[PDB]
């Protein structure tokens, strides 16, 4: 974004999908543990069962489990 | 004669039923911990202590 290697708007929308899924990746990994801190004793494993699908997504997208190396320089991986 | 005590040496008490209660309560402790570790962590989870 600094040296202006023009990122297409389609790849930009792909990155938007990424970012708005990471919003979920944060919402779960807070609320679940937040439920396990506030007093909600049972739903701990519940939110992990919900999150299981994001694991398959991050795996099949670019990387092993955290989707590592989904951002190259001239676009994405 | 009856110098100190004829029938009162040690033969008036039996410790069988007390030990049966001990065995029963220990077995029931096993049952209840099995109940816990197999129902609490298995409502929406995997099986307990397999």
């Amino acid at each position: 974004f600094l040296e202006n290697i023009q990122i297409p708007q389609r790849a930009s929308y792909i990155r938007v999908i990424m970012l708005e899924l990471s919003r979920i990746a944060s919402h779960l990994l807070w609320l679940g543990p937040f439920m396990a801190d506030l007093g909600a004793q049972t739903p701990f494993f519940y939110i992990f069962r919900e999150r299981e699908l994001i694991y398959d997504l991050f795996e099949a997208a670019t990387g092993m489990r955290m989707m590592h190396n989904y951002f190259r320089i001239g676009g994405v991986a | 004669s009856k110098l100190e005590l004829l029938k009162e040496v040690y033969g008036l008490i039996s410790i069988l039923p007390i030990l049966t209660l001990l065995l029963g309560i220990t077995i029931e402790v096993l049952v209840i911990v099995w109940l816990e570790r197999e129902i609490s962590a298995s409502i929406q989870q995997r099986i307990g202590p397999e």
